[PDB]
């Protein structure tokens, strides 16, 4: 379930079926805290937009 | 075999100021329409709604 | 992303000519597809790649 | 590596007898609407506003 | 200067037509960007070299 003003402009290009991009990849090694945070702390705009 | 994921909207909004670039449509573009289906191709390139 | 298109005639306009083709219309939308294979859309006899 | 400077306006106001070239647009003619925003595209071909 | 489209419809009529696109519509603008490096820029699958 999606609000309905969600912007299209998310839709065109590839990227996760949540609001948030989720590469893992590129925070630092055997930091689990630091990759909890980009997956879900709203401090900290998306690592896309 | 190789397994992909097809990421895919339904039944959005457009904002308050909408807009248009086609030169060849007659029809849809009235306000109080709201779309609440997509159209996707299949394998054998047959549209379904 | 895959094809997506809120209208029936909206999925025409992208059949008809691929470089005019808009994105956005008033209400509608639509979501060319970025995909790691290309298929062949063959709607009809007119043919997309 | 070598390092470019970008510039880019936003929020400006074009003078008063207002002209246009194009044949497509059709939703953002009017006066009283006005720009507050530009999209600029990123290194992974994203626009931002 | 860079990619400057103050709404989207500009920025969408860009792609379509490189050539024939207007720079200066009647409110809003575009800016052609004029740099040392040349891009591609695909916005789905429409590419402007």
């Amino acid at each position: 379930p999606t609000p309905v003003t969600s912007d299209v402009a998310y839709f065109q290009t590839p990227s996760n079926p949540r609001g948030r991009a989720a590469c893992v990849v590129s925070c630092d090694a055997y930091s689990n805290e630091s990759a909890e945070r980009l997956l879900y702390d709203h401090s900290i705009p998306d690592p896309a937009y | 075999r190789i397994q992909y994921t097809y990421f895919f909207p339904v039944g959005l909004h457009l904002p308050v100021p909408r807009y248009s670039t086609s030169v060849s449509v007659r029809g849809v573009e009235s306000p109080a329409i709201q779309s609440t289906e997509t159209w996707v191709v299949n394998k054998n390139n047959v549209p379904l709604c | 992303p895959t094809l997506a298109a809120s209208h029936r005639v909206m999925l025409d306009e992208y059949m008809s000519n691929k470089q005019t083709h808009a994105p956005v219309h008033m209400g509608q939308y639509l979501i060319e597809e970025v995909a790691p294979m290309k298929r062949l859309l063959k709607l009809g006899n007119k043919v997309v790649y």
